[PDB]
């Protein structure tokens, strides 16, 4: 996260860190707990290995440097990548992770609310993006979970900034014209959440953009509302 | 995965 600030405990209790351990352990992506055994993230987080014994999923963690050998983590039972995701194209950048065991809910480990299958965001005037990603282009992972407040931008205005692609109704864009606040490398798969009437809810999944926090280059997010039929079908079927 | 995506190795 570029231009953000350090979060406090309980602000973002759905945020998870998706890490891999081979010989060394590293944070690769964000994710959102959406149910007691389900995490929602980006499909592109799995380009590279989908052999899921490598993954360690940390929840209830605000500061990564706080992680030790004894810190509990979740393992992966199943990975469900959207059947129409193609890495080169970038459409349908969404994936579900089923955990090997359900998690007990606490003030620091709770699911984010999901939108209904057909909303518009114009009530979403207060949106935030979180993660442990770089604080600048060619930066490094941040220890304390970062938060940043970013305005949503219309797909028409987003499309102007990206003539090379492809801005569909299944994407949502957010950013500042002057730049300086944005998601960045390591923030993939994490939440774009908006607060409405005192309830938070998941509007987007951090996906792509040109560089980080550049002027007139907003962040592009998978629009969760447009995949709610898919999310319901896959999780009900698997359960 | 392409340059525009945010995974570390994209
Ligand atoms: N929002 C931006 N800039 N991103 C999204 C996450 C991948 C890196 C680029």
């Amino acid at each position: 996260i570029v231009g953000g600030t350090n979060s406090s405990w309980g602000e973002w209790p759905w945020q998870v860190s998706l890490q891999v351990k081979l010989t060394a352990q590293r944070h690769l992506c964000g994710g959102s707990l959406i149910g007691h055994q389900w995490v929602l993230t980006a499909a592109h987080c799995f380009d590279g290995l989908p052999l899921q014994d490598v993954w360690r999923i940390y929840s209830g963690i605000l500061n990564l440097s706080d992680i030790t050998k004894d810190t509990p983590f979740s393992q992966i039972k199943e990975i469900i990548i959207h059947q129409n995701y193609k890495v080169s194209e970038g459409n349908h950048d969404i994936a579900l992770i089923k955990l090997q065991a359900p998690l007990n809910y606490t003030e620091f480990q709770k699911p984010i609310s999901l939108p209904s299958k057909g909303d518009t965001s114009t009530i979403y005037t207060n949106c935030w993006v979180t993660g442990w990603g770089f604080s600048k282009e060619k930066g490094e992972i941040q220890n304390i979970l970062q938060k940043v407040n970013i305005p949503l931008v219309t797909n028409e205005e987003c499309q102007k900034r990206y003539q090379d692609y492809k801005i569909t109704q299944r994407m949502v864009c957010a950013g500042y014209k002057e730049g300086g606040k944005d998601a960045c490398k390591g923030d993939s798969g994490g939440p774009l959440v908006c607060k409405h009437n005192g309830m938070w809810r998941l509007v987007g999944i951090t996906s792509w953009g040109e560089g980080c926090a550049r002027r007139e280059q907003p962040g592009v997010y998978t629009k969760v509302a447009e995949y709610m039929d898919w999310i319901l079908e896959k999780t009900q079927s698997s359960d | 995965c392409p340059k525009r995506f945010a995974a570390l190795f994209c």
